[PDB]
């Protein structure tokens, strides 16, 4: 449909990248459906208790 | 840490403190009326100063001796601060170290009222 | 019991002192410390006392 | 206490008499006043019976009481035919209260 | 001395000193009237910079039915003559350096106050 | 570092009065532990023990 | 914070600040606007045109120069908007949503000058008058904080503070709680009146709502909703 | 440390009232209504303001400091946690009667004595035996529930006897005492 490709990639972008970020600057925050976000590869080894 | 003589007396100890502090006009400064005395030698005000001296608004500034003096200014380098801070466009015609009331006079010469407001800021 | 005394009086005389302090300055002599303002040089000599 | 039994007795009949009336093709009216309040009951395969703080206690029960309010429906159409088919003590929810206020057993 | 705001007279809104370029004169014109006023001051601006402040002016004759306030006995009044004063400080921000104290008369239709 | 502070209007506790700088009034505790302290200045002992 | 008496609208803050440095500009932070208006156009979106009159409810003692030039370089600054409409359409221009037309502008910058800033002195069709007062009294007390002729205020006396205990700690969820189930049973009305049947409302109260929104956050602690609990 | 905090004994917390009975009786003394108001008259008259609503101006407000007190120390039309507070220096008259405002009861002095005699101690030692309880003494006039907006202007003695006898004068113008 050469139009909805756009929107179906950029829903892939949104989570391809919240899997390894999942706190951006201005971006809604991944979370699951019982309502808490989720802990993404940077946030396994960011701070303490990475 | 202080050099010469002046490391013992505290009299020339305390030039250097003021050769050091930083005092703009406004420590000195105590009323600022803009007047717009259109004749100069008129002078809305009692000072028989001008007339031996010789833009209708001027900038009469009385300064403060006690803050004058504790940091040992004459008007000689206020006036001439005065003129070198804002070139010729400008005429301060100051007071002597004589008189009561340490008064400064400027006046532009060469939207305009509000330029002495400006540069006094 | 005579150490008693000696503290009630210390602390009488000073209570006394800080109250001249307080005259003076309401009448306008305590004369600031030349590097303070009026309510430091005050409370200086309070709290030395 | 105070601060409860002024929730209770105030605050909860000015929440709900001031919330506007919803309307919606014709549209009705559906208004909502005069809230009452009971004690807490139990089983309003069991029969309504108080429950007693120490019985709500111990089988980890919730010492509550359920709220009713009275509301009239106005369903208003064409050839102005309207019935304010008024709704008594419909339940609205359970509303939790607070040991040894007015409304504690 | 100072400055008032002195406003219009035909839209009542506030009137700008304006030099007269022809008899040298100030003037006081509007900006959404074209009302002239001729100025009598012939002062436009005035700045204290010591901000040289009476606080005789600011101290309400109020203040003496006041509990909180201490009373002396040793300072009469000048106009009545009533023995009772109250005093405080300047009570002010921007209090320079002075802790002087100030005194109301503690009578009823006096309110004199003063400074020592 | 300071005395005690004016914290109601000018005034450190509601029993002194306005403008009152003198010892008893800013705090100075004159009594010892063992023979107490006055209610005033149990309350500005804890302030400066806080 | 200017709050009504337990409204569902919430508190309310206005900004009456003045800015630092022409020098002294008073400004003011309206709520539902992005920037900042100065003050002598909101006296005229309020609807105050001459500027005697703004200023008889800013000055109440005409009579000392002292605060008269203190707020003349405000009134200098907006000599531009002169009538009310004018004025509208400046604070109308900033919303959050802002109109496409310039009526839908005044209709906004109408609509926060009646319910948004200062509810507490009223929210009514006719209220400026007193929103004037009330505003003009936020002004001057700046000023008086500005000659210094009067303290400032501190942010830990206890009279500045009040405690919510048990039934206003309650009365803030039983309002949500009471918007939720209205929110409820109107998709159940819109539902039912759509397929032109009738509609019941037995069934389109969901009596668990209030009854487990009560008792979540009694339950758990966070005061909110458990969709939005951290 | 600091943040979470402890009630004292004696505090208690406003629960919060209407104040529509008390803008009915300030409209029927002198007041003046903020709406039929000259602009030129702000200058000398106290500024009613009654929670946190500038409603009214007053020109004597010594008058009403002393009604309004009168008013609640019977318990009428002001309840007995209503605040009302006169600040002298600027001129202003806060009265609050909303929820949360957290005070304490103090006995209350009239020239230098208290209001407490050895009546009310005596009926309330034979409480209990008939009927008598604290609600007598706050409606009979004798403590009052101070708070800590209105606490700023009492001036309040420690102990009744030590603090409101006869010496050099501390103040001499006590108006509360504390339990
Ligand atoms: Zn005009
Ligand atoms: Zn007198």
């Amino acid at each position: 449909a050469a139009h909805v490709i756009a929107e179906d990639v950029k829903l892939l972008q949104f989570h391809v990248a919240t899997m390894v970020d999942n706190e951006l600057p201005g971006l809604p925050r991944a979370m699951q459906k019982s309502g808490r976000p989720l802990k993404s590869l940077k946030q396994r080894l960011k701070g303490k208790e990475g | 840490f202080l050099l010469g003589q002046s490391a013992r007396d505290a009299e020339r100890a305390k030039d250097i403190l003021c050769r050091l502090e930083h005092t703009t006009l406004r420590k000195v400064t105590a009323n600022t009326a803009i007047y717009y005395d259109p004749n100069p030698q008129s002078t809305v005000v009692a000072e028989d100063q001008e007339w031996v001296n010789v833009s209708p608004w001027l900038l009469r500034v009385e300064l403060d001796r006690k803050h004058m003096t504790d940091r040992k200014l004459t008007m000689e380098q206020i006036a001439e601060k005065i003129n070198a801070g804002f070139g010729d466009d400008l005429n301060c015609i100051f007071n002597d170290d004589n008189a009561e009331k340490l008064v400064l006079r400027i006046r532009i010469m060469n939207d305009d009222d509000v330029f002495l407001r400006c540069i006094e800021s | 019991s005579k150490t008693y005394q000696d503290i009630q009086n210390t602390i009488k005389k000073a209570k006394q002192d800080v109250i001249e302090v307080i005259e003076k300055a309401h009448n306008n002599e305590l004369e600031p410390t030349p590097g303070n303002t009026l309510r430091q040089t005050f409370e200086n000599q309070v709290n030395r006392i | 206490l105070d601060s409860f039994d002024e929730f209770i007795q105030m605050s909860v009949q000015r929440i709900v008499e001031d919330a506007p009336p919803i309307d919606l093709p014709p549209r009705y009216l559906l208004k909502f006043e005069q809230i009452y309040l009971s004690k807490p009951t139990h089983w309003e395969d069991g029969a309504p019976s108080p429950m007693m703080p120490n019985e709500a206690r111990l089988r980890n029960l919730t010492y509550s009481a359920p709220l009713y309010v009275d509301i009239t429906k106005t369903v208003i159409k064409e050839g102005e035919e309207q019935l304010q088919t008024q709704h008594q003590k419909t339940f609205i929810g359970k509303i939790p209260i607070m040991l040894r206020s007015t409304y504690c057993l | 001395g100072f400055v008032g705001i002195r406003f219009c007279q035909e839209c009542n809104n506030m009137l700008y000193p304006k030099e007269d370029k022809e008899n040298r004169i100030l003037l006081y014109a509007c900006r959404n009237c074209d009302y002239q006023q001729e100025a009598d001051n012939s002062c436009i601006y005035v700045n204290k910079i010591t901000h040289e402040v009476d606080e005789l002016t600011q101290i309400i004759a109020d203040v003496s039915q006041d509990p909180t306030l201490p009373r002396t006995e040793d300072h009469p009044c000048q106009k009545c003559g009533h023995k009772e004063a109250v005093f405080f400080q300047s009570h002010s921000a921007r209090a320079e350096d002075a802790m002087r104290l100030y005194y109301v008369c503690t009578a009823p239709h006096c309110g004199h106050r003063w400074t020592e | 570092g300071k005395r005690i502070p004016f914290g109601f209007k000018h005034r450190t506790l509601p029993h002194f009065i306005k403008d009152d700088y003198g010892p008893e009034s800013r705090g100075f505790v004159e009594n010892s532990y063992l023979a107490g302290l006055t209610p005033t200045e149990f309350f500005f002992h804890a302030m400066g023990g806080r | 914070r200017s709050c009504l008496e337990n409204s569902s609208r919430p508190t309310s803050t206005i900004w009456v600040s003045m800015l630092a440095r022409i020098g002294q500009r008073i400004v003011a932070t309206l709520p539902y606007i992005k920037q900042e208006v100065p003050i002598i156009i909101v006296f005229r979106a309020l609807g105050f045109v001459s500027d005697r009159d703004i200023l008889e409810h800013i000055i109440y003692d005409f009579e000392d120069p002292e605060m008269m030039e203190m707020v003349k370089p405000s009134l200098d600054e907006a000599f531009v908007i002169q009538e009310q409409n004018v004025a509208l359409n400046f604070i109308g221009s900033r919303g959050a949503k802002p109109g496409v037309t310039k009526e839908k502008r005044i209709k906004y910058a109408k609509e926060v000058l009646q319910k948004e800033m200062l509810p507490h002195v009223g929210v009514s069709d006719f209220c400026e008058t007193k929103k004037a007062y009330f505003l003009g009294y936020m002004v001057h007390r700046l000023l008086l904080a500005a000659l210094g002729r009067r303290e400032l205020d501190d942010r830990d006396h206890y009279g500045n503070k009040r405690l919510d205990l048990a039934g206003p700690l309650l009365a803030f969820l039983f309002r949500g709680m009471f918007k939720n189930l209205l929110k409820e049973v109107r998709i159940y009305a819109q539902k039912f009146i759509d397929r032109g049947k009738d509609f019941n409302l037995e069934l389109a109260i969901k009596t668990r709502i209030i009854s487990d929104g009560l008792k979540y956050s009694l339950a758990t602690g966070n005061w909110g909703d458990q969709k939005k609990a951290h | 440390v600091g943040l979470v905090k402890n009630l004292a004994l004696m505090a208690y917390i406003s629960v919060g009232s209407q104040p529509s009975p008390i803008l009915e009786f300030l409209e029927e003394w002198s007041m003046e209504n903020l709406e039929e108001i000259s602009p030129a008259a702000i200058a000398d008259a106290t500024k009613i303001f009654v929670n946190g609503c500038w409603v009214g101006i007053h020109k004597d407000p010594e008058q009403l400091m002393n009604t309004l007190r009168k008013l609640r120390r019977q318990m009428d039309i002001i309840v007995s946690e209503v605040s009302m507070i006169r600040d002298i220096r600027e001129r202003e008259i806060r009265i609050y009667t909303d929820a949360g405002r957290i005070c304490r009861p103090l006995l209350i002095v009239e020239k230098q004595k208290l209001l407490l005699k050895k009546r009310h101690i005596d009926q309330l030692k034979e409480r209990e035996y008939n009927n008598y309880s604290w609600q007598d003494l706050v409606a009979s006039g004798v403590v009052e529930y101070i708070d800590t907006l209105e606490e700023e202007t009492v001036m309040l003695a420690m102990t009744p006897d030590d603090l409101q006898e006869k010496e050099v004068a501390y103040c001499s113008t006590y108006t509360h005492c504390e339990i």
